[PDB]
């Protein structure tokens, strides 16, 4: 029972496909020392013509100039620190080596699930019922339908899916009947090509997962909201308030949650025309970023992301067939309080991610360990005279939302 | 009208303002040969010299 | 009136070797200056002559 090996049994691991898929390029060295804490990107302009028969009319009623901005900012700390006797770790382990090994992993782990959960409670569009799995190829194809019809080009989509939902799709692509390297590929690998539908297409075993919260009553606006450019112009979030709730319940609404609007449409966001799914028109969807609770007379005040504007002085951005007013009718997607791993699709330009490099501390022995592309400082120190010596390993990032009516969640429609 | 406050920015440049100043001259004056490199914080705290 | 240059380094002997000494320092400088070279090309003797 004395004779242990030196070589360590093999663990478990999940994989990185958000971090490589995002947008690392317009955030990256620009959170510098002179910045500050937060910086902003700068939004295009939209015009809206007039329709008049007569030409001598150089003066009449012009169009408005509006700026708008994106505010990336930084994160919190992501730490971790173990405490020990030094000498009885060093009694069997050279230079202190095999704590490196799985702890990069739980930095990275956790960046990936924070950026998960932001593009989660900050993307905007939703699309078919949460209960039901993916298992054909429209319930992909339809993102692709989706993103083009709104208008997005410049860039590139991206879906990521479940491994078990991925067997599914290879199992339907087994049952082709002219594709003979396509089902020889099925058959041996179980591997879906690159652009699936039009859409390249991820699987990955690491993905967030989230409750639904508890909610009942026929929901409906109580107060009519501001969605006017002005109001809205720099962060595409807008608050409101609900009725026709539950007496009295606690996380009325998790973060997360697609509350649709029955009666507004979304447009093509250049010719501002309807959209139509087929049979029936899109309603508008947005997301709860905050939890919200439920107080007595089923009153609930809310935050969204994602705004109908229909601003009546500025008809140029606005993105909704009509303005939402009281008595509205709204919903919410799903079932009372079921969990649920959603699956994402989303453009280039919708989320970013950067890193802020981290000096080093005076006077306190200290390394930097690279893990594709992040930097991790490792700090080590001995206050006590305990024999009690303590490592640290730090990673600061910094997140930015560009425009949330470019990405959300998507689900299996029957 | 138009509002486009948000299409610049408040720029701090890296530039200092001069300030004060004083002057040196007593340290200058004073003699500063017979003390130099004779005090030790670990020999003592006191050091003496001999009258004419 | 005289007014001697820093002596941080000190000396073990000192009976300030004699009343008093002063130190003086020689400053070097080296800088890059504009200057006009004329070219006197009399054919006599050779003919260029910067």
């Amino acid at each position: 029972s004395q004779i242990v090996l030196k070589k360590f049994l093999p663990g478990f691991m999940s994989d990185l496909v958000l971090a490589k898929t995002v947008d690392r390029q317009l955030l990256a060295g620009e959170i510098n020392s002179s910045t500050g804490d937060s910086v902003s990107f700068k939004r295009p302009h939209q015009f809206s013509s007039l329709r008049t028969p007569t030409g001598d009319i150089s003066g009449q009623n012009k169009n408005n100039l509006i700026s708008g901005k994106a505010t990336g900012r930084v994160g919190n700390y992501i730490t971790v620190a173990v405490e020990y006797q030094q000498l009885e770790e060093a009694i069997k382990l050279n230079q202190l080596e095999e704590i490196l090994a799985p702890v990069r992993q739980r930095i990275v782990t956790d960046l990936e699930t924070e950026l998960a959960h932001f593009m989660m409670n900050n993307g905007a569009l939703s699309l078919g019922s949460p209960n039901t799995p993916i298992t054909k190829w429209s319930d992909v194809a339809q993102t692709a339908s989706f993103l083009k019809d709104l208008g997005v080009n410049e860039g590139e989509n991206y879906a990521v899916m479940d491994p078990w939902s991925a067997q599914r799709l290879a199992d339907a692509q087994t049952g082709l009947h002219a594709s003979d390297q396509l089902v020889r590929t099925a058959w041996e690998n179980a591997q879906i090509p690159t652009n699936f539908g039009g859409i390249r297409a991820l699987m990955s075993n690491g993905l967030a997962s989230r409750t639904q919260g508890a909610f009942g009553g026929t929901l409906t606006v109580k107060t009519q909201p501001t969605v006017t450019y002005n109001a809205v112009k720099d962060s595409y979030q807008f608050t409101v308030t609900l009725t026709g709730a539950t007496a009295s319940v606690t996380g009325f609404l998790k973060a997360g949650d697609q509350v649709k609007f029955t009666n507004t449409y979304w447009l093509q966001q250049q010719t501002k025309q309807a959209l139509y799914n087929g049979a029936t028109p899109i309603s508008f969807t947005a997301t709860v970023t905050a939890d919200a609770n439920s107080d007595s007379g089923g009153d609930v005040t809310v935050t969204l992301s994602g705004v109908p504007i229909y601003d009546t002085t500025n008809p140029q951005y606005n993105s909704v067939s009509r303005q939402v007013e009281a008595g509205d009718a709204v919903s919410v997607v799903g079932t009372a309080s079921q969990t649920m791993k959603p699956n994402l699709f989303y453009n280039k330009f919708f989320c970013g991610l950067g890193s802020i490099p981290l000096p080093k501390l005076h006077s306190i022995d200290s390394a930097v360990a690279t893990y594709e592309g992040f930097s991790i400082r490792v700090h080590k120190y001995a206050d006590g005279d305990a024999n009690v010596q303590k490592m640290r390993f730090d990673l600061l990032p910094a997140y930015v939302c560009f425009n949330p009516h470019m990405g959300g969640q998507f689900f299996g429609n029957p | 009208p138009n509002n486009l406050d948000s299409n610049v920015s408040q720029i701090v440049l890296k530039k200092f303002l001069p300030g004060f100043m004083s002057d040196l001259v007593l340290a200058k004056t004073v003699d500063r040969q017979l003390l130099a490199g004779e005090i030790n914080s670990s020999t003592g705290d006191s050091v003496s010299f001999k009258r004419p | 009136p005289t007014s001697l240059d820093v002596t941080s380094m000190t000396s073990w002997e000192y009976n300030w070797f004699g009343a008093d000494v002063i130190y003086i320092a020689k400053y070097y400088e080296v800088r890059k200056e504009s200057v006009d070279v004329i070219s006197y090309r009399h054919p006599i003797t050779g003919e260029i002559a910067t």
